[PDB]
RNA sequence: UAGGUAGUAGGUUUAUUAAGAGUUAAACCUAGCCAACGAUCCAUAAUCGAUAAUGAAAGUUAGAACGAUCACGUUGACUCUG
RNA sequence: AGCGUUAAUCAUAAUGGUUUAAAGGAUCCGUAGAAUGAAUUAUAUAUAAUUUAGAGUUAAUAAAAUUAAUUAAAGAAUUAUAAUAGUAAAGAUGAAAUAAUAAUAAUAAUUAUAAGACUAAUAUAUGUGAAAAUAUUAAUUAAAUAUUAACUGACAUUGAGGGAUUAAAACUAGAGUAGCGAAACGGAUUCGAUACCCGUGUAGUUCUAGUAGUAAACUAUGAAUACAAUUAUUUAUAAUAUAUAUAUAAAUAAUAAAUGAAAAUGAAAGUAUUCCACCUGAAGAGUACGUUAGCAAUAAUGAAACUCAAAACAAUAGACG
RNA sequence: AAUAUGAAUUAAUGCGAAGUUGAAAUACAGUUACCGUAGGGGAACCUGCGGUGGGCUUAUAAAUAUCUUAAAUAUUCUUACA
RNA sequence: AUGACCCACCAAU
């Protein structure tokens, strides 16, 4: 999770038939995201994303999905950084909203 | 230089990462060369080498018009957790719909803003920019506010 | 199957557990697989030299660093197909190990088909312990073998007391065949001997030879008696 | 689907039938001076 | 589709929703004459005797109607409001009538509904 | 609606015009010009905004209303006026 | 101080697809493409100038293949037809009927004439062709291979429209016509049998010149390029110190990954790039009508009204044969 | 010239809560089904030809097996040892 | 529950 709040960054994994695409968005925008996403988002914590369902949104199926995309295509910004051997920074906390 | 070249580049790259390979060949020219050189600047890439087809050179091999043919670049793919560093190499600038950006849109791309259907720059991800016949970071062309075609999105 | 993630990345799972509530106590393996971190990159290597004949994996002839007109008496100047067929698997590829003393081995038992036969210690024992001076075809722990033959043309090829491979293999070969000769006797004079001075033997070679022969007959013989005679009911 | 590709066949041969009755009023006084 | 096949003109299929009261042409309610008049049996798995009527438009198109609530003043000849809506059973009827205007009437003691039905606040002493 | 076009395509020289141009009128050359990236022909429609509506945005719709443009005042043509 | 409903508009998914669900063109050649496309350098993002990786061209060495068109041969049989001798059935079917079967002496046999179509094994359609297609033999002509070597110097990727070829049937001429076999007629079977079965057997199947331009023309899978993990067989082919074990390619068969609704695809249905064709619920409909083309049958082009909340595919149980 | 509306008669198709005849398809659906085409037939359909599998990968024995210290040695073995 | 109906069999590689 990014801030204990929101996915890292706008993902589009495609899980089967469901083509998931969430977006990460600003502190305070709700959640807003199909209904299944939704509870997933409110138990695994996320309370700011935003996204759509495209072809199949099997209801299950979106949901299998959704928790495949936080764990498969949302990787954290240590791994970036240790990986890509620098260090990738935060800027709106250097700003105190 | 040839996007298309590009395209093979890319996708041969992505190729190579999904099945866990060390290290590879892409062909010599300008545009590769500075395309792995900002890949391996932004430590994507954990070695840039000149080669052969047979593999890369041990000594220094002056590239002469009779040995062209045969000159690769030999790229060493980085690994961390089990997981390839470069995951994703896709064009945003195809062969058929080349995509040229305004620094000021280069920015708003940077800040979060979607431009012409490209997504905003995610953390961890690199877009190559060309401007005056270079390759170099979508940041770096808006610190020298060179507007030019875009590039590549490696994430 | 395909490189997996749930194997090499318990800690950082357990970790997870450790650290919500689904487990209160740490497996007690934590720590070992803590202090000693799981390999995790499962890249498939290159290699860049064989092994073995030394030879290299990753050149190519540059044309310019060539000049003489092959045999086929043509200066080539433009590279070749092979030599602009992207080679990289070649690289990955394990090379073979190829020994020439493997041909020498070959051709000593080709030669002599009866070392073959002849009873081989193929099971290495310590193979550490085996630094052998191989100047004389004849080592304390090994025995005597063509394997022994071949480790001795080694010698009159590196100290290079003889010339060229076939000429140092047979100067060994000779050598062999005196230590044969001289056990050849050496194992008739045992029995001579021991058969005039007091030795009584229950069973010899030539006993095997006969009993287990004679043994089969009783088989083939009861046999017959169904094949033949059954034919004379089968046609009568 | 092949049971719907043979009901095609069921129409094209339906079809034909009219057309052969069609067939005797083509080539007839409809389609020569009028 | 490559581009130019776009470029040309191939993207998504444009959900034009085609009218199912186009009688109607294009106008809410309409007003029309009672020509025939019949009871209808409705394709099943449904089973009752519809009453409906086979009205004229002043757009002059005929219509095919249907006669809501339980009680109607169908006379041949009479003049009513065509209004829109399927009568899912009668395989026919694409275009209802108002309950209410011309010389269709008011069901009695409609209690509830009554707009849709037609019918003033039943008053009471 | 697949071939269209003969002032058509262009050229030159006159008439008139505040004035360029087949714009008319005239005269005379040449052989063009347009077209399946849709010509010619037919049908429908006044056009538009810093206006109104809808959406996340691209857009999409409208054209009452605000305002901009056009066009007409029963039809047609012409004429004077200016 | 509105609520309904109706009538419109915007939104509500292409951040699609096309082996098997709509949905790849029969095939290739190739024009335009306001389609896309090598390298290097140097100019102001186009020129020039260089390059050889694409793509070509000509040798020379390998090694053989016949895929077209044409001409000339071969062969087992079949019918018929006499000759001959032989006798009473023959033949067909589940079993039987018939027909010009056979007392005109049949069938069977064995000779002998004639007429046609076809081409066993080999033979895997391996392969060869663009796709149609294509394995009896030869002759001529023509295309098609690998590897070097010389050259060319991006000359290309493939393509709207167009053109060319295009199975089986069909058609128009001319010859031919054994067998096969629509139609026809007869015999069966059957409740009925304008069927399956059986007997004659005509259009046709053959050739020759055409015409026409459609097939489940299917790998139901458009073409091109770059790339990615193994194994086993073909097999091409270099090499080795040929007969060996090696290096290459090529194909075929199992898969990894990946993709996928799954079935499964597996160097493509994967990762990518380019170009063309095509699809947008089901019925109505590839219909009507108009138009072009054809000797014609027809072929292409190709609507709408009316009516439904259906309609389709892969995987699963289960009942069924 | 074009469009539109009428026409005896006539064609196709759609819908309909329970008429008629046969049983073409799905199982080996009782003649394998479809594709192209031709002919025949009350009607589904039957038949000729080539094609396809969206039917036959639905693929599952020629039966025959060889010795060397059989051990007081192999076997026992827990830091080896030596 | 809607829910009055169902109809065909012929003989072998």
């Amino acid at each position: 999770r990014y801030e204990n709040r929101t996915i890292y960054g706008d993902i589009d994994f495609r899980y089967h038939g469901v083509k998931l695409h969430l977006r990460s968005a600003k502190p305070g925008f709700g959640l807003r995201v199909n209904h299944v996403i939704f509870e997933i988002c409110e138990c695994a914590g996320i309370k700011d994303l935003s996204g759509k369902v495209y072809k199949s949104r099997n209801d299950m199926n979106i949901a299998k999905g959704t928790i495949e995309a936080f764990t498969k295509a949302q990787k954290t910004l240590d791994e970036v950084a240790l990986g890509r051997g620098k260090k990738l920074v935060d800027v709106r906390k250097v700003y105190y909203s | 230089m040839s996007l298309v070249k590009l395209a093979n580049t890319c996708a041969h790259l992505q190729n190579c990462s999904k099945v866990r390979v060390a290290l590879t060949s892409i062909p010599y020219t300008k545009l590769q060369l500075q395309f792995a050189y900002n890949l391996y600047q932004q430590g994507f890439l954990s070695s840039l080498q000149k080669g052969s087809t047979m593999g890369p050179d041990k000594d220094f091999v002056e590239v002469t018009p009779d040995n062209i043919s045969t000159r690769r670049l030999w790229v060493g793919l980085k690994y961390r957790d089990n997981k390839p560093v470069l995951s994703s190499c896709k064009l945003i600038s195809k062969p058929n719909s080349r995509i040229h950006l305004p620094m000021e849109d280069m920015k708003k791309l940077c800040s979060g803003v979607t431009i012409r259907n490209i997504k905003p720059l995610q953390p961890g991800e690199l877009i190559l920019v060309r401007a005056h016949n270079n390759i170099m970071d979508i940041n770096e062309a808006i610190s020298k506010k060179l507007d030019g075609e875009v590039l590549c999105r490696v994430k | 199957m395909k490189i997996q993630t749930n194997a090499v990345n318990v800690l950082q799972r357990t970790s997870a557990y450790l650290k919500s509530g689904l487990l209160k106590e740490t497996p007690a393996w934590y720590n070992v697989v803590a202090s000693i971190p799981p390999s995790t990159k499962f890249t498939r290597e290159p290699r860049f030299k064989n092994p073995s004949n030394g030879h290299i994996i990753g050149k190519l002839v540059d044309v310019t660093e060539q000049p003489h007109a092959n045999n086929k008496g043509l200066y080539k100047t433009r590279p070749n197909s092979s030599d602009k067929r992207v080679g990289v698997k070649r690289l990955y590829r394990p090379p073979k190990l190829t020994y020439v003393e493997d041909r020498l081995r070959s051709l000593f038992y080709k030669q002599h088909p009866w070392e073959l036969s002849r009873p081989k210690i193929l099971v290495e024992n310590e193979i550490g312990d085996e630094n052998y001076d191989w100047s004389h075809m004849l080592q304390i722990g090994r025995p005597l073998d063509g394997e022994s033959v071949i480790q001795r043309t080694m010698y009159l090829i590196k100290t290079k007391q003889y010339g060229d491979m076939v000429e140092a293999y047979d100067h060994a070969r000779y050598e062999f065949y005196a230590l044969r000769m001289q056990e050849e006797t050496e194992q008739q004079v045992a029995l001579e001997e021991a058969e005039m001075f007091g030795s009584l033997f229950g069973v010899s070679a030539i006993e095997h030879g006969i009993q287990k022969e004679q043994e089969v007959l009783d088989v083939w013989e009861k046999k017959v008696v169904e094949e033949t005679e059954l034919m004379a009911a089968r046609t009568s | 689907d092949s049971v719907m590709r043979k009901r095609k066949k069921k129409m094209k041969k339906h079809k034909l039938r009219k057309r052969r009755k069609r067939e005797k009023a083509e080539r007839r006084k409809l389609s020569q001076g009028r | 589709a490559t581009l130019n096949q776009i470029k040309r003109g191939s993207g998504p299929p444009r959900r034009k929703k085609i009218s199912t009261a186009p009688q109607l042409d294009q106008c809410p309610q309409r007003k029309g004459v009672v020509l025939r008049v019949m009871v209808l049996k409705p394709k099943k798995p449904n089973s009752a005797q519809r009453k409906a009527c086979r009205v004229r438009l002043t757009n002059g198109n005929v219509v095919s109607a249907y006669i809501p609530g339980e009680g109607h003043d169908a006379q041949e000849h009479s003049i009513v409001y065509v209004r829109g809506g399927r009568c899912q059973d009668l395989p026919g009827v694409k275009y209802h009538v108002i309950r209410g205007a011309g010389d269709l009437s008011g069901v009695v003691n409609r209690i509830s509904s009554r707009s849709k039905y037609g019918a003033k606040k039943p008053s009471k002493s």
